[PDB]
């Protein structure tokens, strides 16, 4: 998961 | 009226208010103002610059002093449609761009601007007039071409829609590119419409004639396969259907609809070829194994002895894997209660075989094998069963056989918290899941069922240290803050419910404002996308999103918090002491109302200098937000205060309406309302509405029937 | 269970799911930004009464790097209770084929923190990604990531  | 120096000096207005720091701007206006106080656009442009480092009325005020100056002029309702705009108040938005433009008919950015806000109050009819008067202004680009169709598909006006794309699509002779994909979703759109206006025969043809410039090959697919059943060409949907399978064998719905091909269901219920339906469902089992589906389908529709042989079947597959949501799969047959029984006798036998074999049955020991570890997994299953099926000794004895024989799996202390929760042991529930999280530290997911267990017994602190494990701390306030910035409902509303339920009103009431919050923010959100979905070209989606968003507040969470806050609302207006939040033992004295003055005069000194401290504590935490801009001005106590809660119940109440005839709790709170506004018309037919569905024997209505009795009566004298 | 591609009407369930199994988390903006630039890579599991169960959520490289188009998961997780099934494999799957059929892309890309052994035995061994390198304190808290970065050829 990508992390914003 | 016209000067040559300030001239210079009102463009560097405008400019530093392009630029943000609206700081240097103010600089350059104010000279010219408080000489100059008469001028319109000086006094707008100020109000803007006031309005957006802000706050907020005192902008409201220098552009209204100046819209009201000058008639006339489109800067100055330009600059009012801007801060309704950021204030959201979008109705009034429109009607200021509208006005901007009939005074300044050759500024496109206007129009450009009012068609997002005409799209968000959904005011179609005007959408596409604007959306037309862009397409005029500038035909060159395919987005206009793009919205004038999708506003006119949004008005039903399926033809003018499929004139606008099919005169758009024979200006491109050459090509093909153009994007591709945007060419894609055009077909795509225009094979909708096509739908929409000559029916399903007609769209059968045009998609059979896209299917070069088709990417998305799901929606081609899926898009045939209903055309085709809808036509009863079946031979052609069984073999598109296959494609679909090969593609994704997991869509439930395409096994439903290969049967249907087959003509071996209805369109409705499954019938009839009972033997053949079977067969298809085996012969789908040479759809590679990979897939649970042809198994587990046929269970649904299964009965008697046919059922019994393939339950069985399925239920060992299961087991000897040891696949702990066997028991989640299984469940949702238990809808008949007859297989139900069924299961339950046939896994109840399989933990007595496993007594002293380790082999299910009897005839089992005949094909020999064996199983170390199934009975954990059948113990598992029985202690979810009898959860369920509401036994709670049966079950809880099953989940105990199975903690001793591994006491380090996680889910059967899961399912032990349940149990209790379900005997009304509360404090053991949350012990429980508290070990279940001890045994997997690194899982935000038990870790949030850990918290919510607290949250049930009322130990919300503990409950926001448990969360603060996982969360990103660095704002608002910790863990709570930040799981409200990431609009996580279920924490919010377990947490309302809480402190409604320890008469901790003002927590309460801020809660669930955070739910309304999380809403009204879902609902603006698409707004950016009434640009955005034409410059991509995903038309298709941006339908999908507009009757998403129609619908938006029509949600459990949004009822519940609605629900919450307009009892609490109804406990401001009738008990003088609720706007204290008193402690439980407080509320419940004044409540009986048994006390002497002696005593009621002390519980309210004590309960005022305690609302003190709340509010003195509440100071604090403001000056420690805006010391890290847009605040928050309630970190707790400003609701619950209100000066008449019925309006605020009023405005809960709004949007729960709507969808009353499904939700007639709605109407019910609606009459409850109306009775203590002394409203009774208006009372006694939302009482009436409530009455018609549901109603007559319900406890609900009945109950606010006496409520209503006792205050209509009440009115007079006698 | 029942996989199929992701509709709008599915967003919220999917940041339900994000909520409740991942750190990194999004507003629901994020999600319809996907679902617009995007609207078929991402994929969802539904369980009996339809809620979101799991879900992958997939994008393609806004900025393109080096000029070859790429997708990018961007967040992918199960309910604890329908772990251990092939849900996640199969999100997975149906996302990657419309990511090449769509948009061409010629490899795909996503980052794991270097503790998560779960997703990483799912990426590596079960999907066959290779492991590009390591992004030094990725995540909020710190952890580093795994670039993962599966070539399609
Ligand atoms: C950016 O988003 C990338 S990193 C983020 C991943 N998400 C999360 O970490 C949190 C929540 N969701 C999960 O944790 C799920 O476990 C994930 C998403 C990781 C996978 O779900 P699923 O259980 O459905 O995985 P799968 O479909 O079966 O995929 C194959 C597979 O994985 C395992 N496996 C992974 N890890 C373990 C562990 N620790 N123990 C046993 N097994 C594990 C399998 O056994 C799989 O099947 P297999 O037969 O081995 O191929
Ligand atoms: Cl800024
Ligand atoms: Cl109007
Ligand atoms: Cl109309
Ligand atoms: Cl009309
Ligand atoms: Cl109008
Ligand atoms: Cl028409
Ligand atoms: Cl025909
Ligand atoms: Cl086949
Ligand atoms: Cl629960
Ligand atoms: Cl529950
Ligand atoms: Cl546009
Ligand atoms: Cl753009
Ligand atoms: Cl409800
Ligand atoms: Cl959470
Ligand atoms: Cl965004
Ligand atoms: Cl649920
Ligand atoms: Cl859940």
């Amino acid at each position: 998961s990508a992390s914003e | 009226q016209l000067s040559p120096k300030e001239i210079t000096l009102f463009r560097t207005a405008l400019k530093c208010y392009e630029t943000k720091q609206y700081k240097k701007g103010l600089k350059a206006i104010e000279p010219l103002l408080e000489r100059h106080p008469e001028h319109g656009e000086s006094l707008a442009i100020k109000g803007i610059l006031l309005h957006s480092l802000g706050n907020t009325k005192e902008g409201y005020d220098n552009v209204r002093l100046g819209l009201r100056n000058d008639v006339g002029s489109g800067v100055c309702w330009h600059i009012f449609g801007l801060i309704s705009r950021a204030d959201k108040d979008y109705v009034q938005a429109a009607k200021c761009y509208i006005n901007a433009h009939k005074l300044e008919k050759n500024n496109s950015s206007l129009l450009r601007d009012l068609a997002l806000l005409q799209s968000q109050l959904r005011q179609y009819k005007a959408l596409a007039d604007t959306r037309n008067a862009l397409l005029q202004d500038n035909p060159g680009v395919r987005a206009n071409w793009s919205a004038l169709a999708v506003a006119q598909f949004l008005r039903g006006e399926y033809a003018s829609a499929y004139k606008i794309v099919d005169a758009f699509e024979s200006t491109i002779n050459q090509g093909v590119p153009v994007d591709t994909q945007e060419e894609s979703e055009a077909m795509l759109f225009m094979n909708l419409v096509i739908l929409k206006k000559d029916g399903v025969e007609d769209a059968y043809k045009h998609l059979l004639s896209i299917e070069k410039k088709v990417l998305d090959r799901v929606a081609f697919l899926e898009t045939r396969a209903e055309y085709e059943l809808y036509l009863s060409k079946m031979e052609e949907a069984k073999s598109t259907i296959y494609l679909l399978l090969d593609r994704n064998p997991d869509n439930h719905q395409y096994y439903y609809n290969l049967q249907r091909a087959y003509g071996y269901e209805d369109a409705s219920g499954k019938v009839l070829d009972s033997a053949e339906w079977l067969n298809l469902y085996s012969q789908l089992a040479k759809r590679y194994p990979k897939s649970e589906c042809p198994t587990r389908l046929p269970l649904e529709k299964l009965e008697g002895d046919e059922f019994l042989t393939h339950v069985d079947l399925y239920l060992r597959k299961k087991l000897k894997r040891g696949i702990p949501s066997v028991f989640v799969d299984v469940k949702s047959l238990y809808k008949d209660t007859k297989k139900c029984k069924v299961v339950e006798d046939l896994v109840s036998k399989y933990a007595s075989s496993l007594s002293t074999t380790n082999k299910f049955s009897e005839d089992d020991d005949n094909s020999q094998i064996e199983i170390p570890t199934t009975l954990l997994w059948t113990y598992y299953f029985l202690a979810q069963h009898f959860d369920h099926v509401g036994e709670l000794e049966k079950a809880e004895k099953y989940v105990d056989l199975a903690i001793d024989h591994t006491p380090t799996l996680v889910e059967l202390f899961m399912t032990k918290a349940r149990i209790s929760k379900h005997k009304g042991e509360l404090q053991t529930a949350m012990e429980i899941m508290d070990h279940a999280r001890k045994l997997d530290l690194q899982d935000r997911f038990i870790n949030g069922k850990c918290a919510k267990y607290m949250l049930r017994n009322d130990e919300n602190e503990l409950a926001a240290k448990t969360v603060s494990l996982f969360t990103r701390n660095e704002a608002v306030g910790g863990a709570v803050g930040d799981l409200a910035d990431m609009q996580c409902l279920w924490y919010m509303l377990e947490d309302g419910k809480s402190f409604a339920r320890q008469k901790k009103f003002a927590l309460a009431l801020k809660r669930f404002s955070t739910v309304f919050k999380i809403f009204d923010t879902w609902a603006d959100d698409q707004f950016d996308f009434h640009f955005f979905a034409f410059r991509k070209g995903s038309l298709r989606t941006y339908l999908d999103l507009m009757s998403w968003e129609d619908s938006v507040y029509d949600d459990p969470s949004f009822r519940e918090a609605a629900q919450g806050s307009i009892e609490i609302y109804f406990a401001l207006f009738d008990l003088p002491f609720a706007k204290y939040s008193p402690k439980l033992p407080d509320f419940e004295k004044l409540s009986s109302g048994e006390i002497n003055e002696e005593e009621e005069k002390k519980i309210y000194k004590k309960l005022k200098k305690d609302l003190s401290k709340r509010l003195e504590r509440a100071e604090k935490l403001k000056e420690a937000d805006k010391s890290r801009k847009y605040d928050e001005d309630p970190l707790g106590e400003n609701l619950v205060a209100t000066s008449e809660p019925l309006k605020e119940a009023q405005k809960c109440l709004e949007k729960l309406l709507p969808y009353g005839d499904k939700n007639p709790s709605a109407y019910i709170l609606a009459a409850q309302l109306y009775t203590r506004l002394k409203n009774f018309d208006t009372a006694s037919k939302y009482l009436e509405q409530a009455k018609v569905i549901l109603g007559q024997n319900d406890p609900t209505v009945i109950s606010t029937e006496k409520f209503y009795n006792s205050i209509k009566t009440q009115s007079n004298a006698a | 269970m029942d996989i199929r591609p992701a509709r709008i009407s599915d967003l919220t369930g999917m940041q339900n799911c994000n909520l409740h199994n991942l750190p990194e988390n999004y507003q629901l903006k994020y999600y319809l930004y996907h679902a617009i630039s995007w609207p078929m890579l991402s994929y969802v599991a539904t369980d009996p009464k339809g809620r979101v169960v799991g879900y992958v959520l997939a994008k393609m490289e806004e900025e393109p790097k080096d000029g070859i188009p790429h997708g990018h998961i961007t967040s992918v997780s199960v309910m604890r209770s329908y772990r251990h099934l092939g849900l996640a494999k199969r999100l997975m799957v149906q996302s990657q084929r419309a990511m090449v059929e769509v948009y061409g892309a010629k490899y795909m890309s996503l980052h794991v923190r270097k503790s998560n052994r779960a997703a990483i035995h799912l990426y590596r061994d079960t999907l066959q990604f290779d492991v590009q390198g390591i992004e030094s304190k990725y995540y909020a808290d710190g952890e580093d990531a795994y670039a993962m970065h599966k070539d399609f050829s």
